[PDB]
């Protein structure tokens, strides 16, 4: 019998993982602060990594990679991509992004020398501002920086993708969410089922603060949007519908047109940070489920916009995905008494 | 270094004599006090319990006390009865009539100073006295009443020495008189205040072990005492033999007792032996030593939590396997160990096995389930006391009903203290 | 990666590699504490002995 | 030449001291009766080894050592063992009853009555010194003597030798080899009371030494003898610069200068490689590059922790054996491109390197194979604070319930010393986090 502990009750995915583990008849849940566990399902903040791997008689595994936050918080990721030679400033799949601190190191004296060469060359010059609610999509700098300094947090400003791929019927934006599981052996597993988080407003290239055609977030779409639910149930189109639409409207598949780039981007990011976070020779072991957020443009080029270190699955998929987490992240380490993942390796 | 052993009253002397027989055999010492074993490990720490008398003869550092001469005449006549220093036999004539008051306040009071004189002569002849042990019952009058009087006098005169008891608790299934709940409640009050450790030996438990698993159909006091002396040998073997642990009294006391009053221990022995042979594996030993049925206090460990545990292994076995099985016990039943005392289970090994066994184990648990024992006594006590039944045996020796009310309250207090830490 | 302060002898050598430049109480105060804890001890012992005298 | 006095306190300190002095004699060619045939200055000298040994008229070489325990049984095996003639009886100080795993008993009750005898034997060694630089103090965190009496001694030594340096070799508690449940209390109490009297402390987690002995030496249940011969290899590696000709870490002051920029963060991490079983039938000898890379595997550290998630303030590499600078610089260069080595912004990213051409000496019939080159890395990384977190957490669990506190109050300690010590430790942990994140 194996023992585990739960320290994040607000996690949908690992709530389901706890249920599955208990139903195995070979996993028992201890109280949150009992140290004699095999598996810690940790808290999201200040998880006590320094206390794992010091229990004699116990192999200990945890559902977070210490240090993965460098990929999963926006300014962390901008600094990682620009400073890592593996990724490089000359990185063809991450939008032009600058880390800017509030009025109250910083890149706005770097950001102007590029922005104004965008205005002089008579290129489109829309930028979006965000932090790890509070979004500004504008066309000139003094709206962006102004706004950033009204807030109090470190921020990034990213080149807004003005020419996105638009789904018809609708002329509406969407983002792709890919769930990736990294096991203790640092196999990278891309889950077969991604999701499209769609808009229901026709992209308005004119005034960028109708923030309902421009912002794919599952919440801003349900509340303030006109037609939440007209085209797809929950502004959630899945992969077979998308492949079929790509085949019909565009005469391509999802695999060739988008997925190759998504696998390349996921593998590149994770391999970039592998020596910093790998637990290969550590006294405890880590796994983690990441959610990757992508945007396809009109030329069918995939862009990465964020990595989330504690994602929520799509309701249709919770069962199969959490069962997969058990099968390859947990039972690989703690064996019990046609896979749903693609291994990314090259 | 030296330990001073005291045994008081009938039960105290019968179990104390069996203790001295068992460990004299283990150290190769015959009923005349002469050494006759092979190993020198038998003599390296012999002075912990024996004084070296002229002729390299070994005399137990043991004081024998009773208010009637019977049982001590029986021990002088017994198997090892001539091993004891004759001056160390201290007795009165009139007996205690199963009456705590006689043991503590009247007859006992008249004998106690002569007992302390022998204690003092034994102590001042010690280079480095670490403390005392007392064997007695709590249900009679001499062991309970005079033994606790002795305990308080010894504390007064030696406040910085360790004081341990091996205390037989009374049970109605193995019962001499109806007043045992009174004598035990009065005694437990003393013990909670003036001992460092008390090994709670429930006579019900010894009976059940003799009957259920030793298949003894009608257990005698002898049968019960064989269990007790094997257990006591177990719990003292680390003091008596060289090993990687320079085992002493104080460090067990410090490490087992997180709160001064919660020092009542549930002892156990494995494999449980009669007066059979299939050898035991280390996992088997380890499961049995934690088995409720090998414990000498009739408390369910699953009804409480372990505050601390000493696990003592005897014989030659793999330390790696011992460590694995001990960790498996704690990791597969971690609920029952309090999390606010990290790593509260410690392991000791003595290479020399007891008589007739290649491997054995001894268990010493400080568990909150021991509250059960005190609840039993308390219920028995209250059923008589609410009608003041049998009190005249005590008021005739000068005691007041108020002292009964106080001892009752104090034992209920001790029960509550254990309950506090069972839910903490 | 430049090697500085190289020193060599017959037993060995030492040097420094720079990858990148930079980006008590008294004796009386103690005797007081020790003896103060001794007073707490002799007080606790007196409480014990008066309790035994009662 | 400036002399160093070693002080070994409590069981762990004494047995580890035994191991180290045995190793020292083997490395300097000193026999168990103290004669050193290679020393041609009979009766005296100011050679590098004289930092650790004095000489008598008969040419006996005598450790500048004091052993202290509150009970006799451990030091009695020194007084009767292989190196009995090595030490002089006034150097071996024992009490009658020990501290019973109780900090307060070692510091207040039983310590107060032997502190002056110890300081006097220490002064007798200091008076033999032409230019004493200070003290190396060996002790456990967990025992009552190693914790309580060590902190009392350290306070007094600050008072009686205010200008001298004091270095600690500290054994941090591990349940696998522990016979006491109150070690977290004793650890916190002694760390709090010693923090400002220590210039630099080398912490060895018995857990790390135990698992190294199991993985690399194939010892299924390591004894103190196994742990101590490995510990003494590490200790010898750290002190070789004091005992041999060289130019790095030549006096105790330089250990602080090179390793401790911030005086409260004075706990450098030791990583040692290679550890090879003498029973290994076929061993391919490891290169400069392979052992220097092994210095960044946590499985080789003296404290299991993750230096990738913290920052370095200093880094020293001490080699023994067939090593030349170019192989070290090549190895460092390639290690820097494949490993996470981040310094604080106010320190140079760099390594001070010491090479002694003599390969490590091994005890005959010990567990360690002879190798042609070995290295001890001393890095001041904030990741060592992981150990503090572990220790503090255990302390808190017990102290929330006041479990065992009466044992300490009963020796004259006040309860408030507990939370004072713990708050010092909370400050320490926040120092580490502000420097390292
Ligand atoms: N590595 C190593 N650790 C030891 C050794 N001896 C004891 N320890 C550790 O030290 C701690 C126990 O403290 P000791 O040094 O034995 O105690 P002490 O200083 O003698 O203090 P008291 O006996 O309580 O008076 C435990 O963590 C032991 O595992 C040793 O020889 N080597
Ligand atoms: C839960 O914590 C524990 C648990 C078990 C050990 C320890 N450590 C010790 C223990 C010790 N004496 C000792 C050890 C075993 C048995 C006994 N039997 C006796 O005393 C009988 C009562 C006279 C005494 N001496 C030094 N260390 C700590
Ligand atoms: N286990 C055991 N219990 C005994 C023995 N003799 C008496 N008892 C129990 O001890 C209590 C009687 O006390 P006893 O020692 O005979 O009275 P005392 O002589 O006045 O101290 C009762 O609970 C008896 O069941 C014995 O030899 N072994
Ligand atoms: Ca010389
Ligand atoms: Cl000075
Ligand atoms: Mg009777
Ligand atoms: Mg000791």
């Amino acid at each position: 019998m194996y023992t585990f502990v739960v320290r994040d009750e607000n996690s949908s995915v690992y709530a389901e993982v706890s249920r599955l583990l208990l139903a195995t008849g070979q996993w028992k849940r201890l109280r949150k602060d009992n140290p004699r566990f095999n598996l810690m399902l940790g808290e999201r903040n200040r998880l006590p990594f320094g206390r794992l791997g010091h229990e004699p008689g116990l192999v200990q595994l945890v559902n977070y990679y210490r240090g993965a936050d460098k990929l999963c918080r926006k300014a962390s990721l901008v600094k990682l991509i620009k400073t890592s030679p593996e990724l490089s400033e000359s990185c063809t799949w991450f939008p032009e992004s600058y880390v800017i601190y509030p009025t109250n190191t910083d890149e706005r004296e770097v950001f102007l020398a590029a922005y104004n060469r965008r205005r002089e060359g008579r290129e489109g010059n829309v930028w979006i501002a965000k932090s790890s609610e509070g979004i500004l999509i504008s066309s000139e700098a003094s709206e962006l920086l102004d706004f950033i300094d009204e807030q109090g947090q470190v921020h990034v400003i990213q080149k807004y993708l003005e020419k996105p791929l638009l789904l018809e019927p609708g002329h509406r934006k969407f983002d792709i969410r890919s769930w990736v599981l990294v096991d203790h052996l640092y196999n990278i597993y891309l889950y077969r089922e991604g999701v499209l988080r769609t808009s229901s407003e026709p992209y308005n290239s004119a005034n960028f603060q109708d923030k309902t055609c421009h912002l794919t977030n599952h919440c801003i779409q349900k509340e303030y949007s006109k037609n939440y639910g007209r085209y797809e149930e929950g502004n959630e189109m899945f992969f077979e519908e998308f492949n079929q639409y790509l085949m019909d409207a565009l005469n391509t598949t999802l695999e060739n047109s988008i997925l190759l780039q998504i696998k390349h981007i996921i593998r590149s990011c994770l391999m970039c940070i592998e020596p910093a976070i790998s637990t290969k020779h550590l006294h405890y072991q880590s796994f983690q489920l990441f959610g990757f957020d992508f945007m396809v443009d009109e030329e069918l080029k995939v862009w990465l916009i964020e990595v989330n270190g504690a994602p929520a699955c799509a309701q249709k998929l919770y069962a199969e995905l959490c069962q997969g987490i058990v099968d390859v992240a947990i039972s690989s380490v703690f064996p019990l008494a046609t896979s749903i993942f693609i291994k990314l390796h090259h | 270094r030296e330990i001073v052993h005291i045994q008081a009253g009938q039960c105290g002397n019968q179990i104390g004599a069996k203790f001295w027989e068992v460990i004299s055999d283990e150290h190769g010492i015959d009923p005349t006090g002469s050494y006759h074993g092979d190993s020198d490990l038998q003599l390296e720490r012999i002075n912990v319990y024996y004084n070296e008398a002229t002729g390299n003869k070994y005399v137990p550092r043991a004081i024998l006390v009773d208010l009637e001469p019977g049982t001590m005449d029986s021990v002088r006549s017994g198997p090892f009865g001539q091993i004891f220093r004759p001056d160390n036999f201290v007795f009165g004539q009139s007996g205690a009539g199963n009456n705590w008051a006689k043991g503590h306040y009247t007859e006992g009071a008249e004998l106690v100073d002569s007992v302390l004189d022998v204690v003092r002569k034994e102590s001042e002849s010690c280079d480095c006295l670490q403390g005392f042990q007392l064997t007695h019952s709590l249900g009679g009058g001499t062991g309970s009443g005079m033994g606790t009087l002795l305990i308080s006098k010894i504390r007064e005169e030696y406040p910085d020495r360790i004081m341990n008891t091996f205390s037989v608790m009374p049970s109605p299934k193995v019962s001499d008189t109806v007043v045992e709940p009174y004598n035990a409640t009065l005694s437990v009050h003393q013990l909670v205040e003036n001992t460092d450790e008390t090994y709670c030996i429930d006579n019900e438990a010894l009976y059940d072990i003799c009957f259920r698993t030793l298949k003894l159909t009608t257990p005698t006091y002898g049968d019960l005492n064989h269990l007790v002396s094997a257990t006591m040998s177990g719990v003292t073997t680390c003091l008596r033999f060289p090993g990687q642990l320079n085992a002493d009294l104080r460090k067990l006391a410090v490490n087992m007792v997180p709160f001064p009053r919660l020092h009542f221990f549930m002892p156990g022995f494995a494999p449980l032996t009669s007066r059979q042979y299939r050898a035991l594996t280390v996992p088997e030993l380890t499961q049995q030593m934690f088995d409720s049925k090998n414990m000498m206090a009739a408390c369910d460990p699953r009804h409480g939590r372990y505050l601390t545990v000493a696990a003592i292994f005897r014989g030659r076995m793999s330390m790696k396997e011992v460590d694995e099985q001990m960790l498996n016990v704690q990791n597969k039943n971690s609920s029952y160990f309090v999390e606010w005392i990290p790593n509260n289970v410690k392991t000791a090994v003595c290479d020399i096995p007891p008589r007739g066994l290649k491997m054995s184990a001894t268990f010493i648990g400080n568990s909150t389930a021991i509250q059960e024992l005190f609840k039993r006594i308390s219920e028995q006590f209250t059923a008589m006391f609410r009608r003041k039944a049998f009190l005249h045996w005590y008021t005739g020796e000068g005691m007041d009903e108020m002292e009964f009310t106080e001892a009752e309250s104090n034992m209920n207090d001790l029960v509550s203290e254990y309950q506090q830490y069972q839910d903490a | 990666m430049e090697v500085i302060e190289l020193n060599k002898c017959t037993s060995g050598q030492s040097f420094e590699v720079i990858l990148k430049p930079p980006s008590d109480p008294s004796l009386e105060e103690i005797q007081k504490k020790l003896e103060a804890a001794e007073e707490r001890r002799k007080y606790q012992e007196a409480e014990l002995l008066k309790h035994l005298a009662e | 030449m400036r002399e160093c006095i070693s002080i070994h306190v409590g069981q762990a300190g004494v047995q580890i001291g035994n191991a180290c002095w045995e190793l020292y004699c083997l490395e300097h060619g000193i026999q168990p009766d103290g004669q050193m045939p290679s020393d041609k200055t009979i009766g005296g000298g100011d050679d590098s080894f004289n930092t650790f040994f004095s000489e008598t008229g008969a040419g006996k070489h005598v450790p500048r050592a004091v052993f202290v325990d509150l009970e006799p049984t451990v030091i009695d095996e020194v007084r009767t063992g292989t190196y009995r003639q090595l030490f002089h009886p006034e150097q071996l100080i024992t009490g009658k009853e020990d501290a019973a795993n109780n900090y307060a008993r070692g510091h207040y009750t039983i310590g107060k009555e032997i502190i002056d005898l110890v300081l006097d034997r220490i002064r007798k060694l200091a008076d033999q010194c032409t230019g004493l630089q200070g003290f190396l103090v060996f002790h456990s965190f967990g025992g009552g003597t190693g914790s309580g009496f060590t902190s009392l001694l350290m306070e007094r030594l600050s008072v009686d030798y205010g200008k001298k340096s004091k270095l600690e070799f500290s054994i941090y508690p591990a349940p696998q080899v522990s016979t006491a449940v109150v070690e977290p209390y004793n650890s916190i109490l002694t760390t709090h009371t010693t923090l400002e009297h220590s210039d630099c402390a080398f912490m060895v987690d018995n857990e790390a030494i135990y698992d190294i002995c199991r993985r690399n030496l194939d010892i299924e249940r390591p004894t103190y003898t196994n742990l101590n011969r490995l510990i003494s290899q590490i200790v010898s590696s750290i002190t070789a610069s004091l005992r041999f000709d060289g130019a790095l870490n030549v006096d105790l002051t330089e250990f602080q200068t090179n390793l401790v920029p911030y005086p409260r963060i004075h706990f450098p991490l030791a990583t040692y490689a290679p550890v090879i079983s003498a029973e290994k039938a076929y061993h391919e000898q490891l290169s400069v590059a392979e052992i220097t890379n092994a210095c960044f595997e946590p499985a080789n550290q003296m404290v299991k922790c993750d230096p990738r998630h913290g920052k370095y303030m200093a880094c020293c590499l001490l080699y023994r054996g067939d090593v030349v600078p170019k192989d070290v610089n090549a190895a460092i260069a390639t290690i820097k491109t494949k490993r996470s080595i981040q310094f604080v912004d106010w320190c140079p990213t760099g390594f001070k390197v010491g090479i002694n051409y003599q390969p490590p000496t091994v005890v005959p019939g010990g567990d360690l194979a002879k190798v042609q080159r070995a290295v001890c890395m001393l890095s001041n990384t904030t990741a060592i604070a992981e150990a503090w977190a572990r220790l503090d957490h255990k302390f808190d669990l017990m102290y929330a319930k006041r479990a065992f506190v009466h044992w300490y109050v009963g020796e004259g300690m006040e309860e408030g010393e507990f939370s004072e010590a713990r708050e010092d430790m909370a400050a320490l942990e926040k120092d580490y986090e502000e420097v390292g994140v």
